[PDB]
C-alpha cells in the first residue's frame, strides 16, 4: 500500500530492507537474551557465556533460541533466480521464511530452505576469513 | 513528444527542416527531395523524470505463470474474476517501484490494474 | 538547509523535471498555449532584439520541490545562464509561485544544423551551470 | 493410488532405484560414451578431403572402428589387456582405433585410379574404466572378482601410465546465448556478449559484442572478431543487405508503438546516415582488420567473408543467410536496448544456467580435433616430401599413429591444456567419489555460492584456503547432459506452425513468441502456451524429445528456448499435477520388487513421473520441497505446485553425505567436515592386496557408523567404510583436553583403536642399469630385489641396483630416511621397452601415538592429548571406561550440538539395536524422541551419566555426556612426517 513515507538519505528499497533487517535483528537479539537468561544454576553453557563473553554469545543463543538471518554482502539473500531467492518461493517474495532468515535454532534443525541460506552466509565468512587474513597479513608485514 | 515519421520512397528517417520563404517546421530525409508537413511542432522530448506507465509494458499472457503468486482478495473489476496474479514493476531506473501491479487469470480474457 | 543549500552542488539535471525544444512560427504565435498570456506580457518592450530570436525554443520546466528545497529561484538561474553564455542566450522564465512553473531559452543569431547545435548546448548545458 | 504417511519409503526406495540403475559417476560415464560413439565419428564431418597436386592426389576418411583394449608386446604380438594388468606396470589402458581410408590418384589421363585401405590403424585412444568399450562392462559381481577388480569401484577414470587420472569438469560459459553486462570503468554502460560456434566444428572461440557508450547521445556500437576498430551497428546492418532505416529497425524494434526505444536508438542512425550503399559499408568494415586489403574490392570481399562465417557463426556460415543474421543481430540489439531501459535485469556471470560444464567427452573431442588436425598436417607435409617425384604414395608409411598416442598420453598424465586430469584420489572411497564428481570454475565473483546452485552442485562440499569456492562437487540426484542432436525438435517444430523466421514479416514477431534452438532464432510461434504443452508431454514420453532436452518459457519476455547441447547440469525430480503427484502408489509397489521385474528408474521416466530440471527451467518452475504437507489446504501460499523435490537431502554431495544431521550444524562444520573425509583414514577399496597405489592406508577394524543416513546407503559406505565408533566422553579429565586435543583409552588402542597399515609403493626401472646385488646389502636377495617378508630398519637397502660406469657406481634406493616397515610384495615385469622393472609394496604398522589426529563427523581435525590405560580412564557404573575423552569447551569452536545428538542417537541404537537414522530433514526423528527413548532404555534422558574418578574411584560431581560417536583417523601422523 505503501503510503509509508521513506526515511530521508535513502531510496524505497534501500530504507524498507534497513527496516526489516532492524527487525530481524532486534527479535534475533531478543530471543537470544531470553535464551540466556533461561540458563539460571546449572546449564553448562552459562558457565562460559558469563565467563567466556567475548564471542560466544552469539553461538549459544544460535545453538539455543534461533539461528538469525543470514546476510550476503551485507543484504538479505539475493534473488538469484528471476525476482526468487530459491525455486520453492514465489516471485517477489519479501516475507521472513525467504531472503534467508532462518527461523528454527541448530537443536530444532533447519529447513532444508534454511539450510541453503545458511550454506551461502557460511560461504561468504570463509572468504571473508580467507580474504582478511592474507591482507592482515600483508598490512603487518609492511608496517613492521 | 515525438514518435517517428519515416520516407515513403526511400523508406528513410525523416529529419527536421526549416525553410525561410514558408517559416514553417517540416521533415525531410536527407538523401532524398521528400518533405513532409510538421503537425506536433516539437522536435522532441527529454524525460529526465522518467515517468512512465508501466501497465503497458506488462503483458497479459504472464497472468498463466505458475511461479507468480496467484491472490484470490482482489478481483477483476472488467470482468469479475476473483482471480488474479500481482507482482512488482521490478522495473531498473525507478527509484519508487515496489507498486504491485495484478493481472487477471481470467481464460485468456486479460486485464493489467493497479489497486 | 540554508548552510547545505549553497555547500552541494546542483547543475541542471537536479532542478529540471523536464525537457523539449518546440519550432514557434511566431514568439507572440506560442504554439505553447499555457504560456500565451506570459509570452505576451514579457515580449512587449522587449529588453533584447525581437529580430535577433532563434525560430527554435527551448523550453524546461523545472521541479518545484527541488527548486524549494535548494531555495533556488529563478533570476539566479536567468543570471547564471547570462554569465555563462552571455547575453546572446536570451533566457525568459515564468514565474515563481505561478503553477506549473516554466523557462525558456532562445539563440541570437550572429552550418551544421540549427536543432543538433540546440541539442548540444543542452546537453553540455545540463550539467555544467552549477547553480 | 496415493502416499500418505508413507512417502519417507516411497522416495527413499525411488532414489534407490535412481542409484541402482544410473550409480555415482553416471555423467562421465554417459559422456565418455557420447564422445566414442558420435564425437570420435563425427571428427570427419566438415573437415576438407585432402587434395594434393600435374597429378592430383585425393585422401578421405570413410568410418571408424574401435575395438576391445588390447596390448603388443616388445615382439609384436597382441593379448587381451585388463585394467589391473595395466595399473599394475606403468602403461595406458587403451584400445586401438582404426580408420577406413580411400585414396584416388588422378595422373591427367581422363582415368582416376581410386583404392581403399581398410581397418588402417590410426591410433591406441585410452579406454575410461567401466565404459561401454571397457572390458568390465556388463561384468557380474564374480566376474570383477575374479579378474582382480573391485566391484564396488565406480570407473569412470583413465589409465594413463600406471596412473589412475580423472578428468575434471571445466566449468566455462554457455554458448548461442545473449548476456548483457555493465562494466563500471569501462566506457560502455552496457555490453551485449554472444559467444558462437557450429558444436565444435571448427574455431572453438567466435564472439561479438553489442555494447552502447556511456553519455558521461547513446551510440550504439558493434565489435564484430577480426575488427581491430569500433563499427557501429547501423553500417553492419547496411553491410548484411539492409540498406532501409526502416528495414534496420523493423530487424531492431518490432514494435513500432515503442517510442522510448527509437528515441535512444536514434543516435545510432545519426552516426551512420552517411553510409547508405551496402557496398560502402562493407568497404567500411573491410578497411579495417588484421590485413586490410590493398584494394576496394578486396576489402569488400573481406568484410563479406568475416560477416558470412567468421561472426555470428552459430545462426549460419551458409551463402544465403544475411537475413538471419541480421535477425539475430537485431536481437541482441533489442536486449541490449530493453537492459538499458530496465526492462530486463542484467545477466547474472554468477548465475549457474548461463554455465556449461564440460567434462571428458567434450574435452576429449577437442584433444581429438587438435591432434587429428597436427597429424593431418603432418600427413600433408609427408605427402609433399615424397610426392616431388611422383612415383607412388602409401598410406600406412605416412599415418603416425604415435602423434596421436603421445597427444592423448600427455595430455592425460601431465594435465596440460592446467588444473585438469589429475591423480585418482585413492585414499577413501569417500574420497574417490568426490574426486570423480567435482568441478572447477574457470578462473584462476566465483568465491561465493549462488542461489541456482540448489541441487545442482553441493553447498557444503568445498575445499579450504584459496581454492575455496573454485572446486565444487555434484549433488547427489545431479546429471550433466551429454547433448542431443537439435534436428528432431526441428523437425518437429516445422511439423506444428512455428511460423519461420525467414517468412515473416517484422510485425508479427511483436505479439508472438520467439523460439529458439540451442540459442539459434529458429522462429516464431503464435500460441506458447500449447506449444510448450505438447513439448513437454513429448519429453515426459520420450517418443521424439529426450528427456535430457531443456524447455524454456519466458512467458514474461515471450520466449521459448530450447537447448539439447551437452554440458549443462540437471536433476530429475517429481511432476505434480494440479495438487496431486504423477507418482502412485502402484509405481512404489512396482519399484519395491526391482528384482526379476525389469521396472528401473528408466522406466519410472519414460512412465512420465519423474522428469529432469534443468538451471534454465528452474526459475519457470516453482518446486515442492515435501509432497505430504505442501499440496495439503491450509493458508494459500501456491497451488499452483508444477514439480516436487524427491528428497530435499539430495542437495548434498558425496562427502556432505556423511554428516549425520547437517542441519543440526553450521555450514562451516559441514564444510570442515566434507574437507576431513577425503583425508578419513580406513579401507578405499576392496582389491587393495592386488593394487599397489603409493601412500595407502587402510584401517583394521572399520565399521559402519551407530548414527547414518539413509544418502550413505547409496555411497556403499557400510559396504566399506572409514572410521571406527567409539565411546566419547566429553569432560575435561586431566588437562590433556585442550580446544582440539582428546585423550583415548591406552588399554582400548591396545585393543585396537584405529590400528593401521600404510602400504608404501617404489618402482624402479632399468635401461641402457641391473637388478643385482652389491659385492647394508645382507637382506638382498641374489636377484638384487629383498623378498617380501623381511623386517627393514631405517638406513636400509630394500632395492639391489647398479649402473655400468664408462669401479661400477650405485644407484640403489635407500628407505625415505627410516621408513620402518616389513616389506609385503615384489613384483618384476617387462615394460614396454621390454625392460625388466620391479616393483616393491612395503607394509608398516600405525598404533595411534598421542600425535595422530583424530576427527569426528562434526568438529575440527584434533591430535591425541595423551592415552589413559583402562584403570586411568574414568568408570560409568557399568564399568564403561570412555573410549576417547573430548574437550567440553571446543562447542563453540570446533564440535557443534550436531555432534551431541550423534551421540544420543548412537547411544539409542546401541541399547536398541536397529541403527539409527540420521536424515537431514526428517521431521520424525528429533531430540525428544531420543531422549525418550534412551529413557526407555534405564538411562538418563539426555545422555549424561555418573562417572567415577579413574584415579581415585571418587564420583565425579558433574555428570558426564558418554556415549558412542564415530570417530575418523586422518592421514596426517606423527609418524609419517618423521620420517
Ligand atoms: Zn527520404
Amino acid at each position: 500500500n505503501n503510503e509509508l513515507e521513506p526515511t530521508p538519505g535513502n531510496t524505497l528499497r534501500q530504507t524498507f530492507e534497513n527496516q526489516v533487517n532492524r527487525i530481524l535483528n532486534d527479535a534475533r537479539d531478543k530471543t537470544g537474551s531470553s535464551a540466556q537468561k533461561s540458563l539460571s544454576e546449572y546449564n553448562n553453557f552459562k558457565s562460559m557465556v558469563v565467563s567466556g563473553a567475548k564471542g560466544s554469545k552469539i553461538n549459544i543463543s544460535q545453538v539455543i533460541a534461533v539461528v538469525g538471518q543470514q546476510n550476503v554482502e551485507g543484504k538479505r539473500i539475493p534473488f538469484g533466480f528471476k525476482h526468487r531467492t530459491l525455486p520453492h518461493f514465489i516471485k517477489d517474495d519479501y516475507g521472513p521464511e525467504s531472503r534467508g532468515f532462518v527461523e528454527n535454532s541448530y537443536l530444532a534443525g533447519l529447513t532444508p530452505t534454511e539450510f541453503f541460506f545458511h550454506a551461502m552466509g557460511g560461504r561468504e565468512g570463509l572468504i571473508d576469513t580467507a580474504v582478511k587474513t592474507a591482507e592482515t597479513g600483508y598490512i603487518q608485514r609492511r608496517l613492521i | 513528444f515525438v514518435g517517428i515519421r519515416f520516407c515513403q520512397e526511400c523508406n528513410n528517417m525523416l529529419y527536421p527542416k526549416e525553410d525561410k520563404e514558408n517559416r514553417i517546421l517540416l521533415y525531410a530525409c536527407r538523401n532524398c527531395d521528400y518533405q513532409q508537413e510538421a503537425d506536433n511542432s516539437c522536435i522532441y522530448v527529454n524525460k529526465i523524470t522518467h515517468e512512465v506507465d508501466e501497465l503497458t509494458q506488462i503483458i497479459a499472457d504472464v497472468s498463466q505463470d505458475p511461479t507468480l503468486p496467484r491472490t484470490e482478495d482482489h478481483p477483476c473489476q472488467k470482468c469479475g474474476h476473483k482471480e488474479a496474479v500481482f507482482f512488482q514493476s521490478h522495473s531498473a531506473r525507478a527509484e519508487d517501484a515496489m507498486r504491485l501491479y495484478y493481472v487477471c487469470t481470467a481464460p485468456h480474457c486479460g486485464h493489467r490494474w493497479t489497486e | 538547509k540554508d548552510i547545505l543549500c549553497r555547500l552541494e552542488h546542483t547543475t541542471l539535471r537536479k532542478v529540471t523535471a523536464n525537457t523539449a525544444i518546440y519550432y514557434d512560427p511566431n514568439p507572440q504565435s506560442t504554439v505553447v498555449a499555457e504560456d500565451q498570456e506570459w509570452v505576451n506580457v514579457y515580449y512587449e518592450m522587449p529588453d533584447f532584439d525581437v529580430a535577433r530570436i532563434s525560430p527554435w525554443l527551448l523550453r524546461v520546466e523545472l521541479d518545484r520541490k527541488h527548486m524549494t528545497d535548494r531555495k533556488l529561484t529563478m533570476e539566479q538561474i536567468a543570471e547564471k545562464i547570462n554569465a555563462g553564455f552571455g547575453d546572446d542566450l536570451n533566457c525568459i522564465f515564468n514565474d515563481d509561485n505561478a503553477e506549473k512553473l516554466v523557462l525558456r531559452i532562445r539563440i541570437m543569431n550572429s552550418k551544421m544544423d540549427d536543432d543538433v547545435f540546440l541539442r548540444c548546448i543542452e546537453s553540455n548545458m545540463l550539467t555544467d551551470m552549477t547553480l | 493410488e496415493i502416499t500418505p504417511d508413507l512417502w519417507q519409503e516411497a522416495c527413499w526406495i525411488v532414489i534407490s532405484s535412481y542409484f541402482d540403475e544410473k550409480g555415482l559417476v553416471r555423467q562421465q560415464l554417459d559422456s565418455f560414451d557420447e564422445f566414442i560413439q558420435m564425437s570420435v565419428q563425427r571428427i570427419v564431418e566438415d573437415a576438407p578431403p585432402i587434395d594434393l597436386q600435374p597429378p592430383r592426389y585425393l585422401l578421405k576418411f570413410e568410418q571408424i572402428y574401435l575395438s576391445k583394449p588390447t596390448h603388443w608386446e616388445r615382439d609384436g604380438a597382441p593379448s587381451p589387456m585388463m585394467p589391473n594388468e595395466a595399473r599394475l606396470r606403468n602403461l595406458t589402458y587403451s584400445a586401438p582405433l582404426y580408420v577406413d581410408i580411400t585414396k584416388t590418384v588422378i595422373k591427367e589421363g581422363e582415368e582416376q585410379l581410386q583404392t581403399q585401405h581398410q581397418k588402417t590403424f590410426i591410433g591406441k585412444i585410452p579406454i575410461m574404466l567401466r565404459s561401454t568399450y571397457c572390458l568390465l562392462n556388463g561384468l557380474t559381481d564374480r566376474d570383477l572378482c575374479e579378474l582382480n577388480e573391485c566391484p564396488l569401484d565406480p570407473g569412470g577414470y583413465f589409465i594413463i601410465n600406471g596412473s589412475e587420472k580423472v578428468l575434471i569438469a571445466q566449468e566455462k560459459m554457455a554458448t548461442n546465448t545473449v548476456y548483457v553486462f555493465a562494466k563500471k570503468d569501462s566506457k560502455y554502460a552496457y555490453t551485449g556478449e554472444c559467444r558462437s560456434c557450429l558444436e565444435n566444428s571448427s574455431r572453438p572461440t567466435s564472439t561479438i559484442w553489442v555494447s552502447m557508450l556511456a553519455r558521461g547521445g547513446q551510440r550504439i556500437v558493434a565489435t564484430l572478431p577480426y575488427i581491430k576498430q569500433e563499427v557501429p551497428i547501423i553500417i553492419v546492418f547496411r553491410a548484411l543487405g539492409f540498406v532501409s532505416d526502416r528495414d534496420i529497425l523493423e530487424h531492431i524494434i518490432y514494435d513500432f508503438e515503442d517510442p522510448e526505444m527509437m528515441e535512444m536508438v536514434k543516435p545510432s542512425l545519426d552516426e551512420a546516415f552517411v553510409i547508405q550503399e551496402q557496398n560502402v559499408a562493407l568497404n567500411f568494415i573491410g578497411s579495417r582488420g588484421a590485413k586490410p586489403g590493398v584494394t576496394k574490392e578486396k576489402r569488400i570481399k573481406y568484410a563479406k567473408e568475416v560477416l558470412q562465417k567468421e561472426m555470428l557463426p552459430h545462426v549460419g556460415v551458409s551463402d544465403f543467410c544475411e537475413t538471419k543474421k541480421a535477425y539475430f543481430l537485431g536481437y541482441m540489439v533489442h536486449r541490449l536496448l530493453l537492459a538499458a531501459l530496465g526492462r530486463r535485469e542484467l545477466d547474472d556471470r554468477d548465475h549457474y544456467g548461463n554455465k556449461r560444464l564440460d567434462l571428458a567427452g567434450p574435452l576429449l573431442a577437442f584433444l581429438f580435433r587438435g591432434m587429428f588436425k597436427n597429424l593431418l598436417k603432418e600427413v600433408r607435409i609427408y605427402a609433399q616430401k615424397f610426392i616431388d617425384r611422383g612415383k607412388d604414395f602409401n598410406l600406412e608409411l605416412a599415418i603416425k599413429t604415435r602423434i596421436i598416442s603421445d597427444g592423448l598420453k600427455y595430455s592425460l598424465a601431465t594435465g596440460n591444456w592446467a588444473g585438469v586430469s589429475q591423480v585418482l584420489n585413492r585414499l577413501t572411497f569417500a574420497s574417490t567419489l568426490s574426486h570423480l564428481r567435482r568441478l572447477n570454475s574457470p578462473i584462476g565473483k566465483p568465491r561465493q555460492l549462488h542461489n541456482t546452485l540448489w541441487g545442482m552442485v553441493c553447498p557444503a562440499e568445498t575445499p579450504e584456503g584459496h581454492a575455496v569456492g573454485l572446486v565444487k562437487n555434484l549433488a547427489l540426484m545431479a546429471y550433466i547432459s551429454v547433448g542431443s542432436q537439435p534436428s528432431p525438435i526441428l523437425e518437429f517444430l516445422e511439423e506444428w506452425s512455428m511460423e519461420n523466421l525467414e517468412e515473416i514479416s517484422p510485425a508479427a514477431i511483436a505479439d508472438a513468441t520467439k523460439i529458439f534452438v540451442n540459442g539459434c532464432w529458429v522462429g516464431i510461434h503464435k500460441d506458447p502456451e500449447q506449444l510448450m504443452n505438447t513439448l513437454r508431454k513429448l519429453r515426459r514420453q520420450m517418443d521424439i524429445i529426450v528427456s535430457e532436452v531443456s524447455m524454456i518459457r519466458d512467458i514474461r519476455e515471450r520466449e521459448i528456448r530450447i537447448y539439447t547441447d551437452a554440458g549443462r547440469i540437471c536433476r530429475p525430480l517429481l511432476i505434480v499435477e494440479k495438487q496431486k503427484l504423477l507418482l502412485k502408489k502402484r509405481h512404489i509397489d512396482q519399484l519395491k520388487e526391482r528384482e526379476y521385474n525389469n521396472y528401473s528408474w528408466q522406466d519410472l521416466v519414460a512412465s512420465g513421473v519423474v522428469e529432469y530440471i534443468d538451471t534454465l527451467e528452474e526459475e519457470t518452475v516453482m518446486l515442492a520441497m515435501t509432497p505430504d504437507d505442501l499440496q495439503e489446504k491450509e493458508v494459500a501460499y501456491c497451488s499452483t505446485y508444477t514439480h516436487c523435490e524427491i528428497h530435499p537431502s539430495m542437495i548434498l554431495g558425496v562427502c556432505a553425505s556423511i554428516i549425520p544431521f547437517p542441519d543440526h550444524n553450521q555450514s562451516p562444520r559441514n564444510t570442515y567436515q566434507s574437507a576431513m573425509g577425503k583425508q578419513a583414514m580406513g579401507v578405499y577399496i576392496t582389491n587393495f592386496h592386488v593394487r599397489m597405489d603409493t601412500l595407502a592406508h587402510v584401517l583394521y577394524y572399520p565399521q559402519k557408523p551407530l548414527v547414518t543416513t539413509r544418502s550413505m546407503e547409496y555411497l556403499r559406505f557400510r559396504e566399506l567404510p572409514a572410521g571406527i565408533n567409539s565411546i566419547v566422553a566429553i569432560a575435561s579429565y586431566t588437562g590433556y583436553n585442550q580446544e582440539d586435543s582428546v585423550i583415548m583409552n591406552r588399554s582400548a588402542v591396545d585393543r585396537g583403536f584405529f590400528r593401521s597399515v600404510f602400504y608404501r609403493s617404489y618402482k624402479e626401472q632399468e635401461s641402457k642399469e641391473v637388478f643385482e646385488k652389491p659385492t647394508i646389502y645382507d637382506k638382498l636377495d641374489d636377484d638384487g630385489l629383498i623378498a617380501p617378508g623381511v623386517r627393514v630398519s631405517g638406513d636400509d637397502v630394500i632395492i639391489g641396483k647398479t649402473v655400468t660406469l664408462p669401479t661400477k657406481r650405485d644407484c640403489s634406493t635407500f628407505l625415505r630416511t627410516s621408513e620402518t616397515g616389513i616389506v609385503d610384495q615384489v613384483m618384476v615385469t617387462l615394460n614396454q621397452e621390454g625392460y625388466k622393472f620391479c616393483k616393491i609394496r612395503v607394509r608398516s604398522v600405525r598404533i595411534p601415538q598421542i600425535g595422530d589426529k583424530f576427527a569426528s563427523r562434526h568438529g575440527q581435525k584434533g591430535t591425541c592429548g595423551i592415552q589413559y590405560r583402562q584403570e586411568d580412564m574414568p568408570f560409568t557404573c557399568e564399568g564403561i571406561t570412555p573410549d576417547i575423552i573430548i574437550n567440553p569447551h571446543a562447542i563453540p569452536s570446533r564440535m557443534t550440538i550436531g555432534h551431541l545428538i550423534e551421540c544420543l542417537q548412537g547411544k539409542v541404537s546401541a541399547n536398541k539395536g536397529e541403527i539409527g537414522d540420521a536424515t537431514p530433514f526428517n521431521d520424525a526423528v528429533n531430540v525428544q524422541k531420543i531422549s525418550n527413548l534412551l529413557s526407555d532404555y534405564g538411562y538418563h534422558l539426555r545422555g549424561n551419566e555418573v562417572l567415577y574418578n579413574g584415579f581415585t574411584g571418587r564420583k565425579i560431581t558433574s555428570q558426564i555426556f558418554i556415549g558412542p560417536t564415530y570417530y575418523q583417523r586422518l592421514k596426517h601422523m606423527v609418524d609419517d612426517k618423521i620420517h
